[PDB]
């Protein structure tokens, strides 16, 4: 109640505690993870002898990143709505195309989400921050004034202090984001003085999102504070935290989740020590009477790949009737599927966040989605729903399998029925439109290459209803 | 011949495991229960004939 | 009998006893389970030597997650009702779609389900709580007034005190669920004062479901008490406890069952100690020993095989029917069965929470049309046949078998006999539709319907007759 | 046969190993045993 | 015969037998009015027999 300065010291104490805990624990964990990733010596490499370290997490990343790239960065069909059936063609595909054509294709493409996966994998936490800027440079036709725009960036998760008792995104009572915000940004803000920290004095700044109440009442909503150096700040009530804090494994109820290093450290250790023992054996055999050993050790070497086989990389070969249907049961129940699954729903929250961040006010922009025309999306409905089913453990039928199955089955059916029964009884051109259309989006040429629409058109009456009837 | 066919299915889907006593003393339950792996005790011979 | 204040101290004593027992025993066991799962040294490692511990339950969880996802998160056919055949389509599949489209796809997806599995596997007790909240923000068109929604959440099973003699969901005489319920919620309730426990005072609260008789009569139904700090409470007659208290293994008659740690503790111990001995041997050798220990190491994976992951290989006539006999006789099937029936009760509970009063909303189940979901029939029965030890035949096995056989039969009949005499376009509709669920495009992508339609009469009954 | 299969799965989960060891799968942790 | 202390799960078999025995009867009987023919004296079949 009526707090103006005690909030500053309370936030400073929270920042210090988060610094201590997060820095010590998570920083040491990620340093160990990086040393394992980079093949750095584990410290047990005694001097005077080779301490070669074999990297194992790196190739695991090498297999699993491209799978994510296909399952996410492939078209705008990844995530949908399925809203009320009547009110879908008005906005559903329109809003979905807007949000994905913004995020991809307008917000540094895959780079932000690529680094998001990188952070959630190597360094145990993948989180990004959504923010706004102003568009400038009009003609003073092309008057680009008063336009404001929304970006998202990696938060540099090394600078993402947060209370450890959250275990979820919408549970943290104190969110800290550390940045530089150099003296140019300070003069843009208008502060005349400086802090402990040549014009550019490498100053450091921070931003805090936390629930508080300085109005002499009950606990109010989120508050955004531009706590830089205990100086002029930008205090403002907030509505939604734009963070996603991926854990990459959905660990038990804690804010951050364990990484690939936390599970393959033992495998890397055993591989490195056994190969070092192999080279030491080769040495002692070269100098030499010490009895020799057997190659069966190398045989166990093999199952270490099966170890990466048993953890994540079940596809030891290139890929793990009708020639191995469903791509051989998704390469014998590939786990990356479920991985993509939770990653998808994480993006779901982000897909909500930006939507609200866009549902307030952006601009009068239109879409080039297969056609000209899109209403002003500054006042849409949120629809309070989001769907990521068709790319994962749900329907999730990847391109080629459903492609070949549907095409050959419906084509043999169509020819058989046309010969025997006819087009009238079963599917007709009204739905042969969709028959062509699934192929169109299978090869990615939906509207422009092939229209093939003919539902009820001026060409329909003259072709389907005049000459096809009087022929 | 129905009886012979079902007996042949029985012996093909069963597998006669020739195991000594002192290891798996409980008759293998006539090899009619599900555990997953044969195992004896300390030895590693195991003689399942198909 | 006329109990107004002694109930407070009785509930306090029950809460304290449950705290002692549950906290001590279950917390120590789950701490051991988590330290086994994360692989930190057991504490028996002597100083000056490596305490390397190999995690044997992590890969077990990583192997069981995909199977659970496939059996549960695959279509809305997880639970059916199959009422009387004459009139069944009125709400059976409709209420089934209602529940599997609200809980799934509207209640935080499967995050609640995934955490429920994690709780019943490592946390040793998978139990969730279902209750109600008020929907708001009308236009003052879109007048969303008096709307309320029923959701589910994890019960933070570290704070799920209960009498240990329950051994079943509908047997506990004292259920305690502990939460934060911070000062903002206190202001919402209207309490003017505080308790022993800055606006955020990290206050603690609890909710008690227990059968009691405070009306001077026989034992009444459940009572819901908002026992926070021995202060103002929210006492109310409670009819059904919204919990599921999984045991994950169909354990003997006890409230909670065993865990993955309980069955893999010996395996993890032996694996860790023999790894430690192997690296000690390598360190000291730098007489010799043999690598045959590594050979036994092999069945150590089969040791995780001996309990759950019985498929030592990646996937251990008629080309191996039924996904090679259920992924090599994976007993996760039968486990899923008990899982399913537990969820059955869960669904019924939430069904009640929607069968009393939820809202006037309608379902988008492939098509428009659904009456108000505030007064459905409970039917007093559910099913889990198409998932597990019941019918439980999954997608692709039925795909190849049924599709091949009925397709060859149907094409032979069409060539020789015809269409209408046997299965016809009306039932070839079903023949193709089962393929549609085999691929997931049921209603919208392909209508294929033509049972008896205005297009049917002009196409199948007029021009096809005069062809 | 089905009852015996599930009972075999159960006993393999426990395995033959003061408070009667709590059936070898309960809140015991460490035993403190023929295969 | 289920001893106390262990689950008494029972697998049903005749239920599938019933579920596969009614539909065949449904096709072979509940299809048209030709279920039972008379063929009496060839006098008048369409007038009284049918």
């Amino acid at each position: 109640p009526m707090d103006d300065e005690q909030v500053l010291r309370h936030l400073d104490q929270l920042v210090n505690d988060a610094l201590d805990f997060n820095s010590s624990e998570l920083s040491k964990q990620r340093s160990e993870a990086l040393k394992y990733y980079f093949g750095e010596p584990f410290g047990n490499e005694r001097p005077g002898k080779s301490g070669i370290v074999s990297r194992d997490v790196q190739e695991t990343v090498d297999w699993i990143m491209p799978s994510l790239m296909k399952v996410f960065t492939s078209g705008g069909q990844v995530v949908k709505y399925e809203p009320d059936t009547a009110e879908d063609v008005e906005q559903a595909e329109q809003e979905t195309e807007y949000v994905n054509y913004l995020f991809m294709r307008k917000n540094e493409g895959f780079k932000v989400m690529f680094d998001w996966f990188q952070d959630t994998l190597m360094m145990k936490t993948g989180v990004v921050k959504v923010y706004v800027e102003e568009v400038l440079k009009p003609t003073f036709i092309r008057k680009d004034k008063k336009k404001r725009e929304i970006k998202v960036l990696c938060v540099k998760p090394e600078n993402f202090l947060v209370d450890r008792l959250a275990t979820c995104i919408d549970d943290a009572r104190f969110l800290c984001h550390r940045e530089k915000y150099t003296v140019s940004d300070l003069r843009l803000l208008g502060v005349p003085e400086d802090v402990i920290e040549e014009a550019n004095r490498e100053v450091w700044a921070s931003e805090c999102y936390t629930l508080l109440d300085v109005d002499g009442d009950g606990i109010s909503e989120l508050r955004r504070i531009l706590y830089v150096g205990d100086y002029i700040i930008s205090n403002e009530p907030w509505d939604c935290r734009p963070f996603a804090d991926l854990n990459a494994y959905r660990i038990a109820h804690k804010f951050h989740g364990m990484s690939v290093y936390d599970k393959i450290r033992d495998i890397q250790e055993i591989r490195s020590v056994l190969m070092r023992n192999i080279m030491d054996n080769i040495y002692r055999t070269n100098q030499g009477e010490t009895p020799q050993l057997s190659g069966e050790v190398y045989g166990m070497l093999d199952r270490l790949e099966a170890d990466r086989g048993k953890r994540t990389g079940i596809t030891d070969r290139t890929r793990g009737a009708a020639m191995s249907v469903n791509q051989l049961m998704t390469a014998a129940e590939q786990q990356i599927d479920l991985i993509a699954r939770m990653f998808a729903e994480t993006g779901v929250k982000r897909l909500f966040q930006l939507l609200h961040d866009h549902a307030i006010k952006y601009q009068n922009q239109e879409e080039v989605f297969q056609l000209r025309g899109k209403w002003v999306a500054v006042n849409p409905a949120n629809w309070r729903e989001r769907s990521d089913l068709t790319v994962t453990v749900g329907i999730g039928n990847m391109n080629k399998d459903q492609q070949m199955l549907h095409l050959m089955r419906i084509w043999e059916m169509a020819q058989a029925v046309v010969g025997g029964g006819g087009l009238g009884v079963l599917v007709s051109e009204q739905n042969l439109y969709n028959i062509l259309k699934e192929v169109t989006e299978n090869a990615g040429y939906k509207d422009p290459d092939r229209f093939w629409t003919n539902p009820n058109s001026p060409e329909a009456l003259q072709a389907k209803a005049i000459r096809e009837q009087k022929e | 011949l129905m009886r012979n066919i079902m007996d042949n299915i029985y012996r093909t889907n069963q597998g006669r495991s020739v195991v000594l006593d002192g290891q798996v003393n409980l008759e293998d339950l006539l090899t009619n229960e599900a555990a997953g792996i044969v195992r004896v005790k300390s030895m590693n011979s195991i003689t399942p004939l198909e």
